């Protein structure tokens, strides 16, 4: 889910 | 009193894939490479299985040594997505993980028993983090510090449970302290  | 620290772990500066061990193999825990704020590439760890009931994914790293250190130090950096921007009404969202350890003289240890990892602590995020623009928004890249011992083994695995949080484990950073030497 947590893309940078 | 100034120690040095001496590194053990920098998940950070690996290049290429981390190859830590999760449980489930799939479904739970991934690695997921991505870019941080200045394009460097992070070997990443991430779930949000918050759709589903509580949960149980592990991940462990393979075996470190302690090289004799008493204590260890284990600090972690990670962002998490808030429980109240996501759906649903069982109750189950969670935004803290637990972090565990088993000692060990064996460096080639699988498929350990739950009940052999030690619990460090529920892992949440607190007042230390770095502020990041992603965009419109300020990240919180949250870091937290716990230390272990007296450690009495050759070294350690060190163990990752999600139990229903939307966590992306970003850091893991493993170091004992040591006094400076004497320049002969």
């Amino acid at each position: 889910w947590f893309r940078g | 009193s100034h120690m040095n620290e001496v590194t053990l772990l920098d998940s950070r500066s690996v290049q290429g894939e981390l190859g830590w061990i999760a449980s489930p193999l799939e479904g739970g825990w991934e690695e997921v490479s991505i870019m941080d704020e200045k394009n460097t590439p992070i070997r990443t760890y991430q779930v949000c299985n918050v759709m589903e009931p509580s949960q149980n994914n592990w991940l462990r790293t393979d075996w470190i040594t302690r090289e004799g250190a008493q204590r260890v130090y284990i600090e972690i950096k990670f962002t998490l997505r808030d429980c109240n921007s996501l759906p649903g009404v069982m109750g189950t969202c969670k935004e803290t993980f637990n972090l565990y350890y088993y000692e060990s003289d064996n460096d080639k240890e699988r498929f350990i028993r739950e009940n052999q990892f030690v619990k460090i602590d529920t892992i949440a995020a607190d007042e230390s983090f770095t502020q990041v623009d992603i965009g419109d928004r300020i990240m919180k890249l949250n870091t937290e510090i716990r230390d272990v011992g007296p450690l009495s083994k050759k070294g350690f695995y060190l163990a990752f449970q999600d139990v229903g949080a939307c966590i992306a484990l970003v850091s893991v950073r493993v170091f004992y302290k040591k006094a400076p030497l004497t320049v002969r």
